[PDB]
């Protein structure tokens, strides 16, 4: 049901706003990856 | 995302690519001088200080990473991926101290 | 990373012959020289493809995400 | 049949090792070029990457996809996107493949052209089927997934010439030789002591008479008899490479004769 | 970025013809033709056919730069022999030679088992 930020280590799809600091659920991994886009990247197969 | 208010101090690269958290999310193709880390600063309302993509460069975003320092500062790290295809000019060396370009 | 699909030089589909080569090696205890000739790779241009190849992916699929 | 004359040595689904005879080197080459160059063919040329948690990057993947040979038997029955009056791609000019794969097992999920699925109506023309030549139905090894890594792709195979990108090339190698016995003296054999004793004899020395040492250099003897050998990549049956080679060359000159014609009028 | 789209090699972009015909000035009964989006494939072919033809005094072709897909072709034909007709003629001469090969091949291909 939508994801804004994955988290670095547990891969647990977080998604938090401002003043949430930078942590994850159980794995307070202060890192967090930014998860992809849905805007479908197209590619040249060349 | 900055969209100009009272200083308008921004760069020619398009912000059309930054999300509403001011960060391109992975996958998004970025080129020209496209803005990557859309940042803003009130100085003594919106003085844009932001990292646009390097001029000559153009890629696709590989990973945006948001962190915390020891002073707790918010960190962002954008990896921008580009596939580089041997062209004319690219430099190639055998293993005996002779380089040479593709003519 | 993984097997190039085609031998650079000429374009033999080489990337359909990597597991089979790894087999020709491990399960059939053959040597690369003999093994590569069996996969049909006859011109060194296509041999160097498989024989030179480093399958770093099997090390990339070892990290978690 | 008077003129150029083929004389096949081997024939397989992969090879056509033949002997062109009674032709100008020019032509024998010209065809050799056409085969490497300009036989039209179908090949994934656009990838839309839906999900890819795989270890490889999209364009990496995308690249290889394009390199997986596809069925091109009925490629004339397909138009180059660029001429097809549609808008982008449609079944008239384009086959549309899919790759969906999830690392399901805790073992390493391999991914293959086999896992490519045509999602467009082919309208009966043999086209765009991932060519599988391997002995376990897998075909080209596209990617490797760990348990929990997904790959969702939409490819689009379009009609192209190897000249546009060597991915559309139906030929693999194209062996090619003439004058196995260096009788036209077309080469000056480099040597430390003995021209003859150092250079290994060709395949095709067997198919031709060794010159007599007493003879004068045959000055008038032009190059005919060219021992070729077309290897196919799979996208088109070898026999057909050689044909469309001779065919597409025929079309070219034809494209010119029509220009010398339609050069007049208005 | 500078890299010209690879199609530009076999595909005519706008305003370009296949053939530009120029009347060689330097000599009588000679012509220079510029094929656009062709290369040696054709050049060396047409030339060495053009060259067989006996009422052709001169045939040569050159691709002046590897970057561009085009080549020039010069044919000097005898007085009263039109080079365009020599081309036409050497062109036909090819089409017929390839027909033969196409045949001969498909023929000798069928006799093969595998
Ligand atoms: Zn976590
Ligand atoms: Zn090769
Ligand atoms: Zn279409």
């Amino acid at each position: 049901a939508t994801l804004k930020y994955i988290c670095a280590e547990c891969s647990s799809k977080l998604s938090l706003s401002r003043t949430d600091a930078v942590r994850c659920k159980d794995c307070g991994h202060r890192i967090l990856l930014k998860a992809r886009t849905k805007r479908l990247v197209q590619f040249e197969a060349r | 995302k900055p969209q100009r208010t009272n200083t308008l101090r921004m760069k020619h690269g398009t912000y059309d690519k930054l999300d509403d958290d001011g960060l391109i999310a992975p996958g998004v193709r970025v080129s020209g001088e496209d803005v990557i880390i859309g940042k803003t600063t009130p100085i003594s309302s919106k003085r844009d200080a932001s990292t646009p993509l390097r001029s000559t460069e153009n890629g696709i975003v590989d990973q945006v990473l948001v962190t915390t320092n020891q002073d707790g500062l918010k960190f962002v790290k954008v990896r921008v991926r580009t596939t580089k295809i041997p062209q004319i000019g690219d430099k190639f060396a055998s293993r005996h101290g002779q380089k040479g370009t593709i003519g | 990373m993984i097997v190039p699909v085609r031998c650079f030089s000429c374009g033999k589909v080489v990337g359909d012959k990597w597991e089979s080569y790894l087999n020709l090696l491990q399960e059939d205890e053959l040597d690369e020289g003999t093994a590569l000739s069996r996969l049909g790779l006859k011109r060194y241009c296509c041999r160097r493809m498989i024989l030179t190849h480093v399958d770093l992916i099997e090390k990339f699929l070892r990290y978690n995400p | 049949e008077e003129g150029p004359q083929v004389k096949i040595r081997e024939a397989s689904k992969d090879n056509v090792d033949f002997i062109l005879s009674n032709v100008d080197l020019a032509m024998a080459n010209s065809l050799r070029r056409v085969m490497i160059a300009e036989i039209p063919t179908l090949a994934i040329d656009s990838v839309e990457v839906e999900t890819n948690t795989t270890v490889l990057a999209d364009e990496f993947i995308a690249h290889r996809l394009g390199l997986i040979p596809l069925q091109s038997m009925d490629i004339e029955q397909l138009e180059y996107s660029r001429d097809c009056f549609c808008e982008d791609h449609c079944d008239k000019c384009s086959v549309v493949l899919t790759l969906q794969a999830f690392g399901e097992s805790e073992s390493t999920t391999n991914v293959y052209s086999k896992d490519l699925v045509i999602v467009s109506n082919l309208m009966g023309r043999n086209i765009g089927h991932p060519i599988i030549q391997d002995k376990e139905g897998n075909g080209v090894l596209i990617c490797k997934l760990r348990k929990g890594q997904e790959l969702k792709l939409t490819c689009v195979a379009k009609k192209g010439i190897a000249k546009e990108h060597a991915k559309w090339g139906p030929a693999a190698a194209i062996e090619f030789e003439y004058d196995p016995w260096n009788k036209l003296k077309h080469t000056d054999y480099w040597y430390e002591q003995d021209s003859a004793k150092e250079w290994p004899q060709s395949k095709n020395c067997e198919y031709e008479d060794p010159p007599n040492e007493g003879d004068p250099f045959d000055y008038k003897a032009q190059a005919d008899t060219f021992y070729m050998n077309v290897e196919s990549v799979g996208s088109i049956p070898v026999d057909q490479v050689v044909v469309r080679g001779i065919d597409t060359l025929q079309k070219k000159v034809a494209s010119i004769l029509l220009a010398l014609t339609q050069m007049d009028q208005d | 970025m500078n890299a010209p789209d690879r199609f530009e090699l076999f595909l005519l972009g706008e305003g370009e013809s296949k053939l530009k015909i120029d009347p060689d000035t330097k000599a009588p009964n000679a012509v220079v033709i510029t094929f656009e989006k062709e290369d040696h494939t054709l050049g060396n072919l047409i030339r060495a056919e053009l060259l067989n033809d006996r009422k052709v005094l001169f045939a040569a072709y050159k691709v002046e730069h590897p970057f561009f897909a085009r080549f020039k072709l010069r044919i000097q034909t005898t007085e009263g022999y039109d080079p365009k007709d020599a081309l036409k003629n050497a062109c036909n001469s090819i089409i017929n030679k390839l027909g033969a090969l196409k045949t001969n091949f498909e023929t000798e291909w069928n006799l093969q088992t595998l």
